[PDB]
């Protein structure tokens, strides 16, 4: 599949309907020691880019519910992590921000293992919502605080935006 | 916008070497070699080079029809020097565009090498970025149709900081558009154009309609494919059809778009100075639109924010699908053409916002398609009004009306033929003029300062109208120092005596102060001043109850007995009186 | 005229003859074939365009489908009398 | 004169 994505350059959009309900139950159904064939699929998700225009509402639940799933090994939940950073760069998920601030902000207080990682994935998000994000600044800074907590980036970009200039 | 530069001349530089390949072509299948609409292997290869030339012209006749025409077909070297020397000596001063092809062209290199020959393709002649921009040294706007189209913006860069460093011992006025970055090729699809940021750069409907029967996923109109599609009615400026419309829509939204993205700084300088910059920035936003979804990315210079993300092109989506649904009855039945209610639904969403604006808020998005209502005699009337109590507020909502251009076209309307649209130009001068009375004597250059005295004359309008007349003639009076002549070929003094009676506490105000602003250094009226008496009937409105009467009647007497007493003569015995 | 003839390669039925273009099972045998003794072959369709012959004198090779699917090539020409060839 | 038509 990766290869073809390749070779296909834009020509894939045409053929992704038909492989989307397998991919799907991959996600549900991963039996592998522990959850290397998902990992496997994340990789190859990362190179689709604009082929998800009209699908990416199809494939960003199960991502986020294993992001959301403190059972599976730890270089899942990361790699779910960085495929959702990377996606960001190309596909606009003004839409989804609620859905995807959420269960960030529960990941930061349940375990600092994912800290790091989940605190550039902010980054990448805010950049892109910009002015977008200000309706949710005061909730996430109020459990920032609990915890000792700080980024150059995430500190540098919400500044900016209460100051009225992110550019 | 004092600076109007404009384009005078096109330079159309054609590489299409129509039979011949270069070694790094991948083919064929899906080449879809169609250039301007055109297959060049139903003609051969001189027949299609010169037609294909000739549509680029009409492609381009459409946005500037004065523009100097210019064509070469494989020029080397001494050719193109000529050529951009006698443009430059053309116009010196002015902007020249230069377009460049190069589909028969192998991919360009770091020096911008290119292969024109005397028929013979062993013969590439390598060519220099430098030395063009040493040929056209003039402001001048760059289009580039390579493959890897961004290589050459780079160098272009480049060597102008290379000059600019020697000379130590042009960057700020070229404008560049390319294809794509530098590190990627253009696509090769069976159902496309070969030239397709040339088309949607000349061409904005065709290919966007073309591409919304394909791109579309699930079509929602069955029934209509690109067998209507190319069978569409109507010429592109007919405002009644089809196109019509469906032009003045793409270019409200786009406009729309432009000014609630880009600052200001910008958006004065590329949809405002030049018609043609303007134009091609405009359809450079859909062709980014359209190239991202087939992994190119067109670039310019000046980079722009992105837009592809932007709502209102979900709008244009939804107005196209409602237009096309009546398209097959249309054809096939002759079905009368319904007009969509785009408009209509932004006028409404504005109307909303006004409901309560305050200056903490974000201004509203709609100011650009206000402008565009106001240029058809439809919704002109509601436009009006709606402008008009948007411009109720405080000047700080003259200052928005004032910079996307409301000016140069009101002062278009204000000598319609219309008369019940004088209420709504009377307010609006009003305003305007409250608010910046430095406008360059617009009003009394031109004839509308006869509208207005006309206006003031007419003895049925009611009082509120003829006040804020009043207020316009005494700004414009004591303002341009132009209009002083005008005001007496048009007997304005027995206008405001005729009106000194009038009860209203505000007529007697400004009429009186008309009346003093007129006498100031004028010969001719102060001796109509003298002739008439004019003091004998102000003199009586020191008798006004309301003090503020008095001090315009204290105002205007004083400054006719001041000014006539300059002759003092026989008028000494009104001096002293 | 005498530039541009030629140029000219191909002809498509759309500038020329769109009733044919648009042919439509039209009950005629192809052409070239008719045996009382056999099924007959039906015309069905009509190649959208026509190759042109570059020589002294130019005929134009046309392609027809018939009801058993093969294609039948003829070669169309003006400007002579074939009924010599018919008798020879 | 101006960037777009009016139909006075
Ligand atoms: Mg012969
Ligand atoms: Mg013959």
């Amino acid at each position: 599949i990766e290869q073809i994505v390749v070779a296909l350059g834009g020509e894939f959009k045409l053929y992704l309907p038909q492989l989307i309900p397998h991919m799907l139950r991959v996600f549900m159904h991963d039996n592998s020691p522990g959850r290397i064939v998902s990992i496997k699929l994340l990789a190859a998700i990362q190179l689709f880019g604009a082929n998800l225009d009209d699908y990416l509402h199809l494939l960003l639940p199960p991502i986020v519910k294993l992001f959301d799933a403190p059972e599976a090994p730890l270089p899942s939940r990361k790699a779910a992590l960085e495929t959702v950073d990377r996606l960001t760069e190309s596909l606009d998920f003004t839409d989804y921000a609620s859905r995807i601030i959420h269960p960030i902000v529960r990941t930061l207080d349940q375990s600092p293992e994912l800290r790091s990682t989940a605190m550039d994935t902010l980054s990448s998000l805010v950049f892109q919502l910009g002015k977008k994000y200000q309706i949710f600044i005061p909730m996430v800074n109020k459990v920032l605080v609990r915890h000792r907590i700080n980024h150059q980036r995430y500190d540098v970009l919400i500044c900016r935006i209460v100051k009225g200039y992110t550019l | 916008m004092k600076d109007r530069m404009k384009t005078v001349s096109v330079a159309l530089v054609l590489c299409l070497n129509v039979g011949v390949d270069p070694p790094d072509v991948v083919k064929t299948t899906p080449c879809a070699r169609l250039e301007c609409w055109i297959d060049p292997l139903s003609m051969g290869p001189q027949k299609a080079l010169e037609t294909i030339g000739a549509n680029l012209q009409k492609q381009y006749e459409n946005w500037q029809p004065r523009a100097r025409y210019k064509q070469s077909l494989d020029p080397t070297v001494d050719e193109v020097k000529k050529l951009c020397t006698s443009l430059r000596r053309n116009a010196k001063e002015e902007r020249v565009l230069f377009h460049y092809n190069g589909h028969g062209v192998p991919r360009p290199t770091v020096n911008g090498e290119v292969w024109v020959f005397n028929k013979n393709y062993t013969q590439y002649i390598p060519l220099s970025i430098y030395d063009l921009q040493t040929w056209m040294g003039s402001p001048s706007i760059f289009v580039y149709d390579c493959s890897n189209a961004g290589l050459i913006v780079k160098s272009f860069k480049q060597f102008a900081l290379q000059r600019e460093q020697e000379l130590e011992v042009s960057m700020k006025n070229c404008i560049q558009l390319a294809a794509c970055e530098a590190t990627e090729l253009l696509p090769m699809i069976p159902d496309l154009p070969a030239d397709l940021f040339t088309s949607c750069l000349t061409t904005p409907i065709k290919i966007a309609l073309r591409w919304f029967c394909m791109q579309k996923c699930v079509s929602l109109v069955p029934g209509v494919t690109l067998d209507l599609i190319e069978k569409i009615p109507g010429r592109l400026n007919d405002r009644r059809t089809p196109l019509g419309e469906l032009n003045w829509i793409f270019t409200a939204i786009t406009d729309t778009i432009a000014w609630n993205v880009l600052p200001r700084d910008l958006f004065q300088k590329l949809f405002r100075q030049d018609l043609l910059v303007a134009s091609l920035f405009r359809n450079f936003l859909l062709a980014e639109r359209i190239m991202r979804s087939y992994n190119c990315t067109p670039v310019s210079s000046p980079r722009l924010p992105p837009t592809y993300m932007h709502a209102m092109w979900q709008a244009w989506d939804l107005a196209v699908d409602i237009c096309l649904s009546q398209l097959p009855t249309i054809i096939e039945e002759g079905t009368a053409f319904r007009h969509s209610p785009f408009f209509a639904e932004q006028l409404t969403a504005f109307q909303v916002w006004l409901t309560m604006g305050v200056e903490n808020r974000n201004p509203p998005e709609q100011l650009p398609i206000v402008l565009q209502v106001l240029l058809s005699q439809v919704h002109r009337l509601r436009a009006l009004d709606l402008l008009g109590r948007f411009l109720d507020l405080g000047p700080w909502a003259v200052s928005l009306a004032l910079s996307v251009g409301i000016f140069p076209y009101v002062l278009k309307l204000l000598q319609s033929s219309a008369r019940e649209l004088r209420p709504l130009l009377v307010f609006i001068w009003a305003k305007i003029l409250a608010v910046d009375s430095s406008c360059q004597a617009d009003l009394v250059k031109d004839n509308g300062h006869k509208y207005f005295l006309s206006v003031l004359a007419d003895p049925y309008m009611p009082a509120e109208h003829r006040t804020m007349t009043a207020f316009i003639l005494a700004v414009i009076v004591n303002s341009y120092h132009t209009g002083q002549e005008a005001c007496l070929q048009g007997n304005l003094i027995a206008i405001c005596l005729e009106q000194l009676n009038d009860p209203h506490p505000l007529l007697r105000q400004w009429v009186a102060i008309c009346l003093g602003r007129i006498w100031q250094n004028f010969d001719s009226a102060r001796w109509c001043g003298v002739r008439d008496s004019a003091h004998e009937k102000l003199y009586s409105l020191l008798s006004d109850p309301i003090p503020e009467v008095r001090c315009a009647a204290v105002f205007a007497l004083g400054t006719f007995v001041g000014n006539s007493a300059e002759r003092t003569d026989h008028s000494t015995t009104i001096d002293h009186n | 005229i005498s530039k541009q003839l030629p140029q000219l390669t191909s002809l498509e039925l759309q500038y020329v003859s769109p009733k044919l273009l648009m042919c439509r099972d039209l009950e005629l045998a192809v052409p070239g074939t008719y045996d009382p003794n056999q099924p007959i072959i039906r015309i069905q369709s009509i190649a959208p365009s026509l190759q042109v012959i570059t020589s002294k004198q130019r005929p134009r090779k046309l392609t027809l489908m018939g009801s058993n699917g093969h294609e039948f090539v003829f070669l169309l020409k003006g400007h002579e009398d074939l009924r010599q060839d018919e008798r020879v | 004169e101006s960037q777009f038509e009016m139909d006075i």
